[PDB]
């Protein structure tokens, strides 16, 4: 029903001022995010309004998980989807050093140390996508059901591919609180960049900063 | 509503 | 090494304007939180500075997990440690309805629906306490080790006490991202209450709002 | 530093 093979395929099919470049890349990746979500089992079957809600609720965490994992072999930096490497010194010199360091310390380095693979990344992102707590969902139980199927498949995968690591499944899930926190902080930064006026923000990224409709 | 996202999901 | 029995004992030993009453109760529970942490295996063995860091980093989530679980049998409301029941209508009439509803929907109701027990609550709180991402930690690996022991014991407990529910362990861990988000939002509210000047904030709660020391 | 918390943990 929720084959990790499909999730892995979704990841593989999507594979490609520092702040301005990061925002530029974020807008670009939002289009790709939609294509990725469509490839995730059963997502496109959900009603259109729920698909919108899930993507608007999880895009920032989804994009952060992606560039963090893409940056595993990068030292003290991150690799943007545009091919540009952004080093810690550059982020610090732009005034966003603290949040950049959290990404490196809480996400990139942890993914690197445990050698999180693309299948695991995919499943974690699918879990984030299928967030049953997203407000407005026409049928939260259905999304919750999908989430449960994803983590059931993920745990099965972990136990099979890494039998010598009994805590790997829990380890993967325990990076989600950090991802949630970092995602919220990155969003605050984005809103401030918008507020200041400087830093160009493209249409898709800008649309994500729009208010819902109550 | 959210113009761009709807158009992309619809397609 | 990390017996769930000890964790359960810690929970049991600690057992006892809407905003003003909530803040009042929060200050009161902070003292109790320290006593609880001391009863959690190996916490008191960590260096004093790390104990401080862990408590300053997790107190809000720790307190939220506690009152949420205490409120399971409460309908559309929460039970404060002072014995006072705070209903949704009251929170809404005080201007904090949105965050109150998130607590009820994402935490209280979920805990109720799955019948999360005190041992599970205890383990989840212990995992939150032993947060290896807390900045300044003299030895993050040690805290991470403790966290791993807690969730290993928790999963063993779940599999034994609820063999018919194979996804229960993951379900419990997946409430942590919501807890992190809600904790951050509650903190923002507290800072605003402090900023406004109205709403009395007692010394311990106030100390938690103090800046660290870089 | 954080006076109250230190005093409580010390005890
Ligand atoms: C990298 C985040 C921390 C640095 C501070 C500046 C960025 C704040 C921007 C906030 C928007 C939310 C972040 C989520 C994803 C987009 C940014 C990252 C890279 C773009 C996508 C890519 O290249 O893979
Ligand atoms: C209950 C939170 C939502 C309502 C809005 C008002 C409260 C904001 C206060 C923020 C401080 C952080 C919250 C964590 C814990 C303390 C508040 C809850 C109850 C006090 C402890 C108790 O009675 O068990």
């Amino acid at each position: 029903d929720m084959p990790v093979e499909r999730i892995l395929e979704a990841e593989l099919a999507v594979e490609p001022d520092p702040v301005t470049n990061i925002c530029q890349a974020a807008d670009k990746q939002l289009f790709t995010l939609v294509e990725w979500a469509k490839r995730i089992p059963h997502f496109s079957e959900l009603p259109l309004d729920d698909q919108v809600i899930l993507l608007r609720a999880g895009w920032n965490e989804l994009l952060i998980a992606s560039f963090s994992h893409r940056s595993i072999a990068v030292k003290d930096g991150i690799l943007l989807a545009t091919g540009l490497h952004v080093h810690r010194n550059s982020a610090h010199s732009a005034g966003v050093g603290a949040i950049f360091d959290r990404v490196l310390t809480e996400l990139v380095s942890k993914m690197r140390d445990m050698q999180m693979d693309k299948t695991e990344l995919g499943c974690l992102r699918a879990i984030v996508l299928f967030n049953p707590d997203s407000k407005g969902l026409s049928n939260p139980a259905e999304v919750e059901a999908l989430r449960e199927k994803v983590y059931a498949s993920l745990e099965a995968y972990c136990k099979h591919k890494y039998p010598e690591q009994p805590g790997r499944f829990a380890k993967l899930l325990l990076r989600l609180p950090a991802l949630r926190s970092i995602g919220l902080k990155c969003l605050e930064h984005l809103f401030f960049f918008k507020l200041i006026g400087d830093t160009p923000i493209d249409t898709f990224l800008m649309e994500m900063l729009e208010a819902p409709h109550q | 509503k959210h113009k761009i996202l709807h158009r992309l999901l619809q397609d």
